[PDB]
RNA sequence: UGCAUCCGGUGAAGCCGCCGAGUGAUCGAGUGGUGGAGGGUGUGGGAGUGAGAAUGCAGGCAUGAGUAGCGAUUAGGCAAGU
RNA sequence: GGAGGGGAGUGAAAGAGUACCUGAAACCGUGCGCUUACAAUCCGUCAGAGCCCUCGACGUGUCGUGGGGUGAUGGCGUGCCU
């Protein structure tokens, strides 16, 4: 067990698959390494995920009083949030559904020692 | 309850069969028996508790009738017209051990445990084998009477 | 030593102190039933003759009457509508063998 | 054409795992004194100053 | 003393309604009509042969 | 009165889905597909409880045959000799002896070989 | 629902479980968790009383799939800015 | 940047945060245990190795009237409805 701090970005306008694609690069990694990865990652979901990780880090630093050096992304997961529905019109009068998916990106950083 | 082997009960013994003037199916049935473990009272059909079986002088196996020329070992490549047949004499002069192998493999179960049991089968065309360190017991193919 | 005790229309290999589940006996816990045998093995010597065995019994203390596992039957035949649910807990007795 | 049957969870996930991202390999750079991490592709431009290091 | 909770119908006075189409352990899936025909969805007149 | 049937309905669903743990895919997750398998599963269990007696008999026989042929006798003549000697021992315990008391098995083999005739292939 | 009883903010129902029970539908005045306000039992009365199927209806969610496509026949680019 | 969140506070309760009573399932994830990359699987059943957990006992880890989860492997096995 370790001291920890959490963050959640709820109702993010990206899909949970496209969030997981980048989360899987940073799970278990240090916060510094994770933020660098997500900085230099071409995927757009890297930005929200990095915002959340930075938020949890700053929460550990300010609210909980932990050194940002010792921080690891001990847990992180995206959850398929709400899903707005739209109608794309198509050929021959038919109407296909479009799903604007959202995600809840939850991060829990731990201050594991070296 | 009824006995089941547990992780160290499977003892392995090495047997060696001289296949000189011995009938092919006779030998193969005996060897499959030993390889499966039917000769053992610890026999459990979900366990390869059998014994290792060396076969020597496989080239001197005995085949009755015109089987040496009119029994074919067939094989398919997966391709059309990819049926290649080879008689038992052709197979004996090319790859001697293959006839004894194929016989035993057919006499064995066609399953994952059968595959595991094949590994205990060693077949050699001469009278000599390298598995002497294992101290194999000679196994004469008897017939229990009644 | 050990023996092969006949009871419940079946046979059970037992020795003294061995606890065995058998079919229901018309007895009560703490009672000491005496059961016939089919074979006795006092190590090497093997008693197998019927008279020599009928001169022998096996004492066993009834510990408790119990019930076996729940068998759940659901007979089914396709395209008929035939289902038939049924259950079973077989009554059993636990015997601790005490002497042979 | 169309899919005859609902793909099982196992197979769906078996290939959906292949839709991943290769993370970029990073290297250290000492621009403005600080040690930052960039790609080796961008190392030169970072030494120069053509890399927005947020 | 005889209260309202002591009142019971006589034996055999009340037979349970048979409920058809409520499972194959009962008069289910056809309601005793069989498979097909006029008699599977309608009733035939008595004045008809 | 109007009856919301979810309350009575979900019971069989809970039952089936709790019985269908360990199943792959839909068969563990969905009532309609777990139900299909619980039919097959309990049919198979009923069948197999009765075939289990045969399978264990087959196993015991295999082991007895092995031990017997190690004592230089066939299973059939062993059974013949035991029935002639009045040994009511069952194949389960014979197999257990063959595994655990080979000496006692040899003793029973000697008993059976004695009780056999002098020409087993004679009408008598 | 009639009647008679009983439980309940010292935590009802519902839901999730554990431990179990019944020949079966199923049970649990056995237990914990969640939860927050009505329920259980017996005896009768009445039913919008039990769904897995109707190319069933409605909602939600999957599979395909992070796939196709991102809508002409002109073409965008650099610098600077915000 | 905001959205959203974390501390702090209100509240009996924020596992009541204007997306809000309870908050099932499908569905989606994360984590732990077991298993699986020589194998032909109506997907289960019966037997069952090994691993893990648990309850008791003695003695100090092997045994049991045991219970569970996994399942190597073997046998059997042609979905439901109409």
């Amino acid at each position: 067990e370790f001291p920890s701090a959490t963050a959640k970005a709820r109702y993010v306008r990206v899909s949970a698959t496209k969030a997981r694609r980048v989360i899987d690069l940073v799970r278990g990694k240090s916060v510094e390494e994770a933020l660098d990865i997500l900085r230099w990652a071409p995927q757009a979901a890297s930005e929200p995920v990095a915002k959340v990780i930075a938020s949890a880090a700053a929460n550990a630093q300010n609210n909980e009083g932990l050194d940002p050096s010792t921080l690891v992304v001990a847990t992180v997961y995206a959850d398929e949030g709400p899903t707005a529905k739209r109608i794309r019109p198509r050929a021959q009068g038919r109407a296909f559904r479009i799903r604007k998916r959202t995600s809840h990106i939850t991060v829990i950083v731990e201050s594991r020692p070296p | 309850p009824t006995y089941t082997p547990k992780a160290g009960d499977t003892t392995r013994s090495w047997y060696v069969i001289d296949a000189s003037d011995v009938v092919l199916g006779r030998l193969a049935s005996a060897a499959a028996t030993l390889l499966r473990g039917k000769h053992k009272p610890t026999f459990t059909p979900n366990v390869d508790g059998g014994d290792f079986v060396i076969v020597i002088n496989a080239d001197k196996i005995a085949v009755s009738g015109d089987k040496l020329t009119k029994k074919f070992a067939y094989r398919h490549s997966g391709y059309p017209g990819g049926l290649r047949k080879r008689t038992i004499g052709e197979l004996l002069e090319k790859h001697p051990t293959r006839v004894v192998e194929n016989a035993i493999i057919g006499m064995l179960p066609h399953n994952k445990l059968g595959r595991q049991i094949q590994k205990k089968l060693k077949v050699y065309a001469g009278p000599d084998h390298p598995h002497a360190a294992q101290q194999p017991i000679p196994f004469e193919i008897k017939q229990v009477a009644q | 030593t050990y023996a092969i005790v006949k009871t419940g229309g079946k046979q059970y290999k037992v020795a003294a102190g061995d606890v065995v589940k058998v079919e229901k006996l018309d007895s009560e816990p703490g009672a000491s039933v005496s059961l016939p045998v089919a074979l006795v093995v006092d190590g090497a010597n093997v008693t197998s003759k019927a008279d020599d065995l009928a001169k022998v019994a096996v004492t066993a203390e009834v510990l408790e009457h119990t019930k076996g596992p729940k068998i759940r039957i659901h007979k089914f035949k396709n395209k008929t509508g035939y289902h038939k649910r049924q259950g079973h807990r077989q009554q059993l007795t636990v015997l601790k063998v005490t002497g042979i | 054409a169309v899919p005859k049957r609902r793909m099982s969870r196992a197979n769906t996930r078996s290939r959906r795992a292949q839709w991943k991202a290769e993370a970029p390999g990073l290297v250290t750079v000492s621009v403005a004194g600080q040690q930052r991490k960039v790609p080796r592709r961008l190392l030169k431009a970072a030494r120069l100053g053509l890399v927005d290091l947020d | 003393v005889i209260k309202l909770h002591d009142l019971k119908p006589a034996p055999g006075e009340k037979k349970a309604k048979t409920r058809v189409g409520r499972g194959e352990g009962s008069k289910g899936k056809t309601a005793g009509r069989g498979t097909k025909g006029t008699k599977a969805r309608k009733n035939v007149p008595v004045m008809f042969e | 009165a109007r009856v919301k049937r979810a309350l009575n309905a979900q019971k069989k669903r809970r039952t089936v889905l709790k019985a269908s743990k360990g199943y792959r895919g839909q068969r563990s997750r969905l009532y309609r597909k777990a139900k299909e398998q619980q039919l097959h599963s309990l049919t198979y269990a009923y069948r197999d409880r009765r075939a289990r007696k045969g399978e264990f008999r087959k196993l015991w026989i295999s082991r007895i045959n092995a031990a017997a042929r190690a004592n230089d006798i066939t299973y059939n003549r062993l059974i013949q000799g035991l029935k002639a000697a009045g040994v009511e021992v069952d194949r389960k315990n014979l197999a257990e002896l063959a595994v655990s008391d080979p000496a006692a098995f040899t003793a029973l083999v000697d008993v059976a070989r004695a009780a056999l005739p002098e020409d087993v292939n004679a009408p008598s």
